[PDB]
RNA sequence: AGGACCGAACCGACUAAUGUCGAAAAAUUAGCGGAUGACUUGUGGCUGGGGGUGAAAGGCCAAUCAAACCGGGAGAUAGCU
RNA sequence: GCUCGCCGGAAGACCAAGGGUUCCUGUCCAACGUUAAUCGGGGCAGGGUGAGUCGACCCCUAAGGCGAGGCCGAAAGGCGUAGUCGAUGGGAAACAGGUUAAUAUUCCUGUACUUGGUGUUACUGCGAAGGGGGGACGGAGAAGGCUAUGUUGGCCGGGCGACGGUUGUCCCGGUUUAAGCGUGUAGGCUGGUUUUCCAGGCAAAUCCGGAAAAUCAAGGCUGAGGCGUGAUGACGAGGCACUACGGUGCUGAAGCAACAAAUGCCCUGCUUCCAGGAAAAGCCUCUAAGCAUCAGGUAACAUCAAAUCGUACCCCAAACCGACACAGGUGGUCAGGUAGAGAAUACCAAGGCGCUUGAGAGAACUCGGGUGAAGGAACUAGGCAAAAUGGUGCCGUAACUUCGGGAGAAGGCACGCUGAUAUGUAGGUGAGGUCCCUCGCGGAUGGAGCUGAAAUCAGUCGAAGAUACCAGCUGGCUGCAACUGUUUAUUAAAAACACAGCACUGUGCAAACACGAAAGUGGACGUAUACGGUGUGACGCCUGCCCGGUGCCGGGAGGUUAAU
RNA sequence: AAUUCCUUGUCGGGUAAGUUCCGACCUGCACGAAUGGCGUAAUGAUGGCCAGGCUGUCUCCACCCGAGACUCAGUGAAAU
RNA sequence: CUUUAAUGUUUGAUGUUCUAACGUUGACCCGUAAUCCGGGUUGCGGACAGUGUCUGGUGGGUAGUUUGACUGGGGCGGUC
RNA sequence: AUAAUG
RNA sequence: CGCGGGGUGGAGCAGCCUGGUAGCUCGUCGGGCUCAUAACCCGAAGAUCGUCGGUUCAAAUCCGGCCCCCGCAACCA
């Protein structure tokens, strides 16, 4: 079968990374709720 | 001469060419060319707007020559050329400065032709002038709704816009549709009669002709279910609804002409 | 020349068997259909929750779709177990 | 270590995507491995990733994202200009050999190559977000010229062989060599050079474009491969030498020819067809704003610089994705012998493995299959499942039809080996020689050698010669849909959906319509032979009767009618 | 007849025997001319039906070869 | 007061012409190497069109919901 | 202008 | 078995929801017109209302049963 979840580092970068979190403020709100949940990850990252 | 294909292969049976042998057989005059990628008929929300289209083989955008600024100017047409996005063929006129514009081949037109452009010219076709020195009832074709404005009525293959009246600087016109409307006197037009009208006589002749023109297949509405269109439903192909658009706004008779402003221009109404 | 014919790769998923604590939360085996095209696919995008997309099954949208998921109203309510 | 067996268009060898030390060595083993384990992708320790030439980074650009002002929006924000991101594209340049326990076009050896900076010398007008050229393009098909590679012959080296023969028409092995540089071929394209003029190319222009003559008939570009050089070097079978018995040191002959032949190259071609087939930078060329004893530009030489990151291993899998050491899913490249039309398939080479529980018993029964007397669908919801049909050449082939079909209809015949025709033919390839010549990778003549079907005749073997794998069941009536296709991924592949065609209807462009409170886009850079919507569904013969109810459209007298 | 209730209508054909199929009789429960009507060559993993061929599909199963079942050793579930 | 004529004043109901509002996804120039946008001339329309306030009408495109019980089960019928 | 049949 | 409608001169149809006194076309009968028929013209006859009972002063009319006809319903395993 084939897996929903086909790996792909730069598609996850441009998608589930930091910077397209930064872009906008819905990230931003995203990355306070890490902050605020004290979580060692902020984002993923290399 | 419009060859019918011979039916040795199935789908092809019913494919009726029309083939245009004064054609250039060559790649088109380079500068002139630009990109024209498909857009697939979404919008900048990116949602569909247009539906059933996209697709289709790559094609590009010509820069044909609308406005016909050149005035007095003798010119010579070099060679005939297929605009994938037009349905009417264009022709690579030669100017007498040299400068090369493509623009809507008459009817009466070969190459070798000679042409000429300004408020002079000459009653000969082909010729594109402010309409004041053209004579009453003469065919004409690419109007401009106003002055400068290049290009606009009657560019199509095998449609052409009569004169009926001339009210001074209004000039009624004849439209293809049989709707009649005035037009500023000094707007310009073209002489003849729009070429290749054999156009319409191509029936494509195969399922899969729709899908290199950028057409898509379209879905009729009673098989659609009831949530996506206000027909379908049943358990046999029922119906009995009053037919409409997906959107409900009625279908088969409902006019929506009412730009209002706009309205003062129409003389008789289509018929 | 062909949405042409036969037939691999490739794709599609029709019959039966196997298997339903299985090797696999949809397969494998032995036969099929398409296979120069309305073909297939790699890579990167665009279109999203009363919306998207849909050669139209009311399907598909992270193994969940006659209205995704997450979290919050919320310890909703339930003449019921 | 000796044998058997498996894949061998992979079950092999290189990568990308993706994992993140799984790589190598030492050592250990509880836990991990469905078994034991002195084994291991397991524990522990150490070692391993070498780049001016590969890639990335970089210059540039497509879809598309962001977005200085701006527009719009209750706020958030949305749209979008200049710009700048975005390779899945384009853009300068490296090969051969050798070496490590594990890394190499990255090190070493040999031989080069490219883009910039600087200095000297000889000369010269150079110079933009600007112009032009170039970059720069489709499907399909055909044929030619070559190569990768294979076979044979020759040559070289070795053997002459444990049951019969085997110094011969004999057997085994080797016969390998690039980038670069020189020449510039097969082949492909375009008529060139000189001068003048000019509303063309947002300004300018010697460039391009156009109009004229002058004048000769070729010039130039592009272009695989070949031949020399690279290379009296490397590589090289086998001996010769030392063994911790893993390997190291040393030596090293021939290294040619002919034929077959690509999906690879010439070809980003030629032809043909329509569905008319990216953008920009690097590149070449022309000027302006400018600057000339300068700065710059060209040529030669010297010299310097090319940084940073990736480089291990897996990579169709026990290392990726699948909760597993899981009969699954995952893109690209290289690619041989025999048989065959074939990348099918069968058997093999290189190469990788025997799939992480075995040993006996040989019951019912279950599964994967072979064969089976007589009947041959009597089985059953139903010819389901199996059996069978199966290739090439040739004969022959109906009803019906839109005159292409049906059709590979159906139904038969000829298929092995050997010899002769013919001490292997037709054909293909092509040396020696001769000859022409504006001398070269030449044009003719000439035919050795090599390769090599097919057909006829004769003979012969087996029960069976398309002998295995491979490899259509066919015919007739009829329903339906024209047909190809498409669908419920994971119980519904269909008469449904779509379909060309046909009809109606909407729309004069600031189009209807569509998304969006709006702006703006889509339609469309199209516009009435256009498009949207609905219905129907090729084609052939056709398509009536009814406007009462309902929907739509036109009309406006009047009745009525809200805000005001 | 993918519409046909009554019904397995009736007549004819195919089979020894046919609620299906083909053709026809029209009493069309309840076809009908673009939610199309009737034909139609080619095409079909389409529906029904017939023949040849072919066979363990069956009459009636029999035997053999392998993977399990079984025994021994090692590891070691599940629903309930 | 009734009935009526001329002019002025005060406003309403119409039909035409005009420009200054406004619309301009016409053209040209500039910001500007930008087709956005803005500004300046000019062209074609022009007190139309358009939006806002209010209101009539249409309105399953959309939203919130209704659609009773009794019943020798349910529904039909009947009943309250 | 309307008149069928024998 | 349920609901709704209908039964009237020889035939096809009103009246049958507000019960006092059943009409229409055609056919039939008689007399004209034609040499005759059909037609046309004129005149006349014909049914106490499916049948059988109840209220009501009185019923084709209202009510109830029975005998018929017709449409529709006869559903979900």
């Amino acid at each position: 079968m084939k897996r929903t979840f086909q790996p792909s580092v730069l598609k996850r970068n441009r998608s589930h990374g930091f910077r397209a979190r930064m872009a906008t403020k819905n990230g931003r709100q995203v990355l306070a709720r890490r902050r605020a949940k004290g979580r060692a990850r902020l984002t993923v990252s290399k | 001469a419009v060859v019918k294909c011979k039916p040795t292969s199935p789908g092809r049976r019913h494919v009726v060419k029309v083939v245009n042998p004064e054609l250039h057989k060559g790649k088109p005059f380079a500068p002139l060319l630009e990109k024209n990628s498909k857009s697939g008929g979404r919008n900048n929300n990116g949602r569909i707007t247009t539906r059933h289209i996209g697709g289709g083989h790559k094609q590009a955008y010509r820069i044909v020559d609308f406005k016909r600024n050149k005035d007095g100017i003798p010119a010579v047409v070099e060679r005939l050329e297929y605009d994938p996005n037009r349905s009417a063929n264009i022709a690579l006129v030669l100017y007498k400065d040299g400068e090369r514009r493509y623009i809507l081949a008459p009817k009466g037109l070969k190459a070798g032709d000679q042409i000429q452009s300004g408020v002079d010219a000459a009653i000969k076709p082909g010729n594109t002038l402010p309409m004041r020195n053209i004579p009453v009832g003469s065919t004409v074709h690419n109007v401009e709704m106003k002055p400068g404005k290049g290009g606009q009525l009657a560019r199509s293959a095998g449609t052409y816009v009569q004169i009926v009246a001339r009210d001074g600087a209004y000039v009624t016109l004849r439209l293809r549709s049989g709707e009649m409307r005035k037009v500023e006197a000094d707007c310009r037009a073209t002489l003849g009669e729009v070429g290749n009208a054999e156009h319409m006589l191509r029936v494509l002749g195969k399922a899969g002709a729709a899908r290199w023109r950028g057409v898509r297949p379209t879905v009729r509405g009673t098989a659609m279910n009831p949530v996506d269109h206000p027909h379908g439903g049943g358990e046999g192909r029922n119906f009995g609804k009053h037919p409409v658009t997906p959107w409900g706004v009625q279908t088969k008779g409902k006019k929506t002409r009412s730009n209002k402003r706009t309205d003062k221009f129409i003389v008789r109404r289509r018929s």
